[PDB]
């Protein structure tokens, strides 16, 4: 209640504490990507990069809230969970 | 077995007027003898374990029960042939049943396959099976790199030979993308770094580059594993980044090493329309990109040769419907360039492989669809590009088609 | 970790700017959030703020204050400096929810639930440019939502005109892919739009708003 989004919860008041086949959406079969084409134009770690688990893997689709009267599942409030793993945060 | 095709036997041999209870006594007894025959061919099917029932299967189950293995033919005397069997008939259904008897003569025979060799290879080490070709195959935590520090070095060798520094390093670290079983979920990295990298190499036109790139791209192609069409979304514009493109390095000379490129880059086009494709998306996109390419006034003469080629090498029918209504335009064209006034661009030298090309494709469209009468004069309806030299090229073909 | 107290004031004044007062402060508030160089260790919660928001919407059917939300999220686009790749699975439903949910409106007649539609839907075309990659899958889940969210019936004409707009602002090969097999539904549209019998339903500006 106290942490980020405060000011909603108080504002809220709440006080405890063949179409569909899967090629048919690959970028390849809906992008124009003939335009890209330039004409005349004028180890210890890993030599590779560390992406954001939840949104590689996560499905955030869940979250998304296609109706607010029938919300199929029920959602609970987030607590703020401070990843170190981006860089450009002191702790 | 039907009683209705054992009176067809009986009457077909001298014996007619056979009753029914005569003639169903003949389907009961032969019907048990295939049943307890098959029955017994099964024993030598599971003691070859190949579950397949073959052809020898029945020789040796007919030799069991004390019947020759004779098929087509049987001695009474026995002694010619025993139970040694002759391998059945090849007799089909839908045969001709009259052949000529100098063409099973003529035809070549079948190559005698490899024999038998022992090969050994790991199904299991320590517990786990490896992927080798022999196999079917609050804080949030600190996250890891979904690779292995092999699989980060692998790739870092991998890239570090692909772009050509020696070339027997290259030539195997392609065969090594064209066959490694594991090189997926290290397919998105691959993919970027050929993107990415014709992206900022025609920035400055370095062909080696591009020369290695479009090898890597051909080395991921035919690998079997790997599954690419979610890939090939960001591997169309790489590969073609310059195939049409003209050059900012020295583009008169080693226009001819990369007029091959663009050769090698139609050839992966083509294979592309040949696979990956659904309807209406990929091969007709790269068409009508490649058309009007072509319909373009005042266009890029190192374009006006790469787009040429891709149109070129699209198949039998494309140059059968693309390259006909347009042999004036290509002819203007190459009137101009010879005009002059001035040699301001390698446009003579671009024109010349463009004029070259159209001619050799024109040539085999016109072996392929009539007659080689008027060879001499007749092509002058057609303004008369390659003439009686174009007549030569089509005899040349038919030369190689007299050779086959 | 824990918003010193400069920055936690800074997240009062902007984040009080933008909930409707007055109208120079909050085109201040977002010209702020757009053109500064320091705003990371508050971008978790702009996104926290802004999510919440658009959920806030089920409880008070607020056209304006999505508006504004939606206008914040336009801001936070277009700062250089700021990566919003590590909190675009949060930013994504909330636009989401502002282009395919049914009521958008207190009053549903006269309220312009509309231009919320394509604003969001144009919001999420630039939030697909930007952001999609091939590990991402992104624009083929959204794509994949819209598509699944147009071609099944029984969805009202609110939630079929967010999805042809987020739709039809993808691109040209998407309405070739997608729009164009479907056209025969207008007929089953212009069923009920030039012939009654019932006219005084909100089934009619729905209706020729989505023709």
């Amino acid at each position: 209640r106290y942490g980020p989004a405060r000011l909603w919860y108080d504002m809220l008041g709440v006080p405890e504490d063949d179409l569909l086949a899967d090629e048919n959406f690959l970028m390849v079969t809906q992008l124009h990507w003939e335009d890209d084409i330039i004409w005349d134009g004028e180890p210890w770690y890993s030599i590779f990069p560390i992406d954001n688990e939840d949104l590689v893997y996560g499905r955030w689709e869940d979250n998304i809230i296609w109706d607010a009267q029938a919300m199929p599942r029920l959602l609970e409030p987030p607590v703020l969970t401070l990843d170190p793993n981006d860089e450009n945060l002191i702790l | 077995l039907p009683s209705e095709s054992m009176k067809v036997v009986a009457e077909s041999m001298g014996i007619a007027q056979i009753q029914e209870e005569t003639c169903q006594l003949l389907t009961d007894e032969v019907s048990y003898r295939i049943k307890e025959i098959a029955q017994d061919a099964l024993k030598f099917m599971h003691m070859g374990k190949r579950q397949k029932l073959t052809t020898s299967d029945i020789d040796y189950a007919l030799k069991l029960k004390n019947v020759e293995p004779l098929y087509g033919f049987h001695a009474q005397e026995f002694i010619p042939f025993r139970f040694a069997s002759g391998g059945g008939r090849e007799l089909y259904f839908y045969e001709e049943k009259e052949v000529d008897l100098s063409d099973i003569i003529n035809t070549p025979l079948p190559r005698v396959p490899l024999d038998v060799c022992l090969k050994a290879h790991w199904l299991s080490i320590e517990g786990c099976q490896p992927a080798i070709p022999e196999n079917p195959p609050r804080l949030k935590p600190r996250s890891i790199h979904e690779l292995s520090v092999e699989q980060q070095l692998y790739y870092k060798e991998i890239t570090e030979a692909c772009v050509g520094s020696c070339e027997a390093k290259r030539a195997e670290a392609l065969q090594s993308i064209a066959t490694d079983p594991g090189l997926y979920q290290m397919l998105p990295r691959f993919s970027t770094f050929i993107s990415e990298g014709v992206r900022v190499n025609v920035v400055q036109n370095n062909l080696a580059l591009l020369i290695y790139l479009m090898r890597m791209v051909k080395a991921l192609m035919d690998n079997p594993t790997l599954y690419l069409e979610k890939y090939v979304h960001e591997l169309i514009p790489a590969v073609m980044t310059c195939i049409v493109s003209r050059q900012l390095c020295l583009r008169p000379d080693v226009d001819n090493h990369w007029a091959l490129r663009d050769f090698a880059a139609r050839l992966v086009a083509q294979i592309c329309k040949h696979f990956s494709t659904t309807t209406n998306n990929i091969q007709s996109r790269i068409t009508k990109t490649f058309t009007k390419s072509w319909v373009d006034e005042k266009t890029p003469w190192t374009t006006r040769y790469g787009s040429i080629a891709g149109l070129a090498e699209l198949g039998h029918d494309v140059i059968k419907t693309l390259i006909l209504p347009r042999l004036q335009q290509e002819g203007e064209r190459i009137r101009s360039v010879l005009d002059g006034p001035v040699l301001s661009n390698i446009d003579r030298i671009g024109a010349d492989h463009v004029q070259s090309l159209l001619l050799k494709h024109c040539a085999p469209v016109l072996a392929k669809l009539r007659p080689p009468p008027d060879n001499q004069d007749a092509y002058r309806a057609e303004f008369g590009s390659l003439g009686p030299l174009l007549c030569s090229q089509v005899v040349k073909a038919r030369a190689q088609a007299a050779l086959q």
